[PDB]
């Protein structure tokens, strides 16, 4: 799916496919599989700008993911939670949100990937209000440390973060 | 009681028995304890209220009173069957 | 001029704490 | 003296003599979506409204004709 | 009553002016008439509907399931009567005067939420009445009769404000504050948008914002939609509903006259064609344009036509007679000179008009000491 995904074409029936790979694994019972196909249909919505159904989608994905088990797995849908409520420019439930995934990954051993990213949105909400580029500034430069040497669009567009903090 | 009943040995003195509250008398203390907060208008008080035995009344009070700390933990607006039936649980292990 | 008073104390307290009016829209 | 009202209310008898109910419910039509309503900013409303009643009552739909011809 | 049908029988209005979209109001008015008894509204509004050769053929059917229901909820009260019990018997009374105001008949619905209203255990229940009054007094459009119990069941809540049924009322409260013209009181009863949600018995939330959108970007200033809207993420989060009302919040903040003129047509011809909206679709116009004269004249004292013509895109011909009619009429600044054929105004409303804005209620105030001395003696 990932790797079908990041070829970038014909995104007009991967959707659709989508669904019916959510519709497959609703018919063989599969929990877990239709909650990660959602989790990236969901990211595939953010792409698409098409914030009613993610949003809906995600609060549903929400309310049979916060009753089960996997927590670390909430944090990808808090997180991006984060970053559709930032994209609709909402600051109070990105940090209601933000501050669910640190109390809920708090305990869990993040890897790179899902711990850089909470504080590289963290510095864009709290640079959003302009309150104290320092702190801001520290989560950029953690963030930095996270992405580094791992992706060269992440790092470069992490240093383009800390340039403009 | 037995003290005192050997000291009141009924000569002046209004009888009246305190019984556990039965069905209905739980029924009518569950609208009176259920008005003053929220409630949801698909819950059924017969088999709710058929479900709190045990001591008194009281332990009406503890599904309700023990309901709406799970009505602010879960943050809803108002409350379910489902959370009443986790109160029913919670004050019957108390018990 | 633990756990179980860390859980209870801290739902019990520092939940109506942080936020107002809960005790008039709560079932006081 | 108070006592030179009477003709002025007769008068006002002959006014209501003159139509039975009709002003009361004809310009009830207007009251029913007035009634409530602050008749102190009804004089600035009714005065456009009256001014704009005979041309050029909206005129907000031909500005649009009025931008390439003006 | 809170079905749809207030809604459907609420297109009544653009149903009964305009003949160009009565298709599609009588088109789902007739289909939405086999719901929620809807005959005694359109039999009512008869006249304004087509002629009676389809329209004898259901009213024998709705005509004997009105007598049917209703003797079911007769026969259901007096079952629930004689027997000891409260909610039972606001439930039957209650049903009753809902199924009253699905037929659309306020005498037996008066009387019943009469009844009811009389056997309120509760002040919450009793609330929950008045709304019950409110619901289909927005349909009868009354005035009095629903402030009259919205008047009296305000004070003594000592409840609390629930989040439905206080923000319910405060919704109340904004749709009967759009029918009056008071706007400046009306700005804050908005601000609990954060805890609205669709509520599908009144208005649809976008309904809700698509209907504040007009009494907050007109009724408030620059400063109040800074510190109210702008700041606030609410419109930045409905505003991707719709793309229009972000054009006319970016246009109308941002002083571009060219595109606000050329797509104030939608907001004219949107003004009108509303149940509670339209006949004051003067005043909107009129007030948002002597409102935006007044934001551009603020920080300009003296303008050129060209810069003025090129700015609004309009004929000079055309803002003479309105300026001409807004000196005395508008009564906005300073008289206006045209020596130089250059809008020149003064203002001096500050240094000492601002010492001078108590002198109205000193010869007022004097009227009412002369009053007071009218008091003496007798």
């Amino acid at each position: 799916l990932d790797l079908f995904l990041d070829m970038e074409a014909a995104t007009g029936q991967e959707v659709e496919l989508c669904l019916e790979c959510i519709e497959w694994a609703k018919s063989e019972k599969r929990t877990f599989l239709r909650q990660a196909l959602e989790a990236r249909l969901v990211s595939l919505y953010f792409d698409t700008k098409r914030y009613q159904e993610a949003l809906h989608l995600g609060s549903q994905l929400l309310r049979e993911l916060k009753k089960m088990d996997d927590k670390a797995l909430l944090v990808e849908v808090q997180l991006l939670e984060s970053k559709t409520y930032h994209a609709l420019s909402n600051l109070p439930k990105a940090r209601a949100a933000l501050t669910s995934a640190r109390t809920t990954a708090n305990a869990i051993y993040c890897p790179p990937k899902l711990q850089a990213t909470l504080d590289m949105q963290s510095g864009i909400i709290h640079a959003a209000e302009e309150k104290d580029w320092k702190t801001a500034y520290s989560y950029f430069y953690e963030a930095f440390e996270g992405y580094d040497s791992i992706d060269s669009p992440k790092a470069i567009t992490s240093l383009k973060y800390m340039l403009l903090c | 009681i037995l003290d005192s009943a050997l000291l009141r040995p009924g000569r002046i003195d209004r009888k009246i028995e305190f019984p556990p509250p039965n069905e209905e008398a739980r029924l009518d203390i569950l609208k009176i304890h259920s008005r003053k907060m929220n409630l949801t208008r698909g819950i059924n008080l017969r088999k709710i209220a058929e479900l709190m035995p045990g001591a008194s009344g009281a332990e009406v009070k503890g599904v309700c009173t023990e309901a709406g700390m799970y009505a602010l933990r879960e943050r809803r607006v108002h409350v379910t069957q489902e959370d009443f039936e986790m109160a029913v649980a919670k004050v019957m292990q108390k018990d | 001029p633990m756990d179980i008073q860390k859980q209870e104390v801290r739902e019990a307290v520092e939940l109506p704490l942080t936020h107002f009016e809960l005790y008039k829209q709560i079932g006081i | 003296m108070s006592e030179k009202k009477q003709p002025v209310d007769l008068g006002l008898l002959e006014e209501d003599d003159e139509f039975e109910e009709f002003p009361a419910e004809d310009w009830a039509g207007l009251d029913e979506d007035e009634d409530a309503h602050v008749w102190e900013d009804n004089w600035d409303d009714d005065n456009v409204e009256d001014d704009f009643s005979n041309q050029l009552r909206a005129e907000l739909e031909k500005h649009g004709y009025k931008m390439e011809t003006s | 009553p809170k079905n749809p049908d207030l809604r459907i029988a609420q297109l009544r209005f653009l149903l009964s002016l305009p003949e160009h979209r009565g298709d599609a109001a009588v088109r789902d008015e007739l289909m939405a008439a086999v719901r929620d008894n809807n005959m005694a509204p359109y039999y009512e509004a008869l006249c304004k509907s087509l002629d009676w050769q389809i329209d004898v053929d259901l009213l024998n059917k709705m005509k004997k399931a009105n007598e049917d229901e209703l003797k079911r909820l007769d026969e259901e009260l007096e079952d629930a009567e004689k027997n000891l019990g409260e909610s039972e018997i606001r439930d039957a009374m209650m049903a009753k005067a809902e199924y009253l105001c699905r037929i659309g008949d306020k005498e037996g619905a008066l009387t019943a939420f009469r009844k009811t209203y009389d056997k309120t255990v509760a002040l919450g229940h009793r609330l929950d009445i008045v709304f019950y009054l409110l619901r289909i007094g927005l349909f009868y459009m009354d005035n009095d009769l629903i402030t009259r119990n919205t008047e009296k069941a305000k004070s003594l809540i000592e409840e609390g404000g629930d989040w439905d049924r206080r923000n319910r009322l405060k919704v109340y409260q904004g749709l009967y504050c759009v029918a009056i013209r008071d706007f400046k009181q009306a700005a804050e009863l908005f601000l609990d948008t954060v805890s609205t949600f669709t509520s599908y018995e009144l208005m649809d939330y976008k309904t809700f914002v698509t209907y504040t959108v007009y009494v907050s970007m007109i009724a408030l200033e620059r400063p109040d939609l800074r510190e109210k809207v702008i700041k606030g993420a609410e419109i930045l989060e409905v505003l991707h509903s719709l793309p229009a009302v972000r054009q006319y919040l970016f246009s109308l903040y941002e002083c571009r006259y060219s595109v606000f003129f050329q797509s104030l047509a939608v907001v004219e011809q949107e003004m009108k064609k509303d149940w509670l909206f339209a006949p004051h679709y003067r005043y909107y116009v009129r007030e948002m344009r002597i409102h935006a004269y007044s934001q551009l004249l603020e920080s300009y004292r003296s303008l050129t036509l060209g810069y003025m013509a090129e700015a609004f895109g309009v004929g000079v011909e055309f803002i003479d007679q309105e300026l001409s009619r807004f000196i005395a009429a508008g009564r906005l600044h300073c008289k206006i000179d045209k020596v130089n054929e250059i809008v020149e105004t003064n203002r001096p409303d500050s240094k000492n008009w601002q010492y001078q804005e108590t002198i109205k209620k000193g010869d007022l105030l004097l009227n009412r000491v002369q009053k007071l001395s009218r008091v003496i003696n007798m």
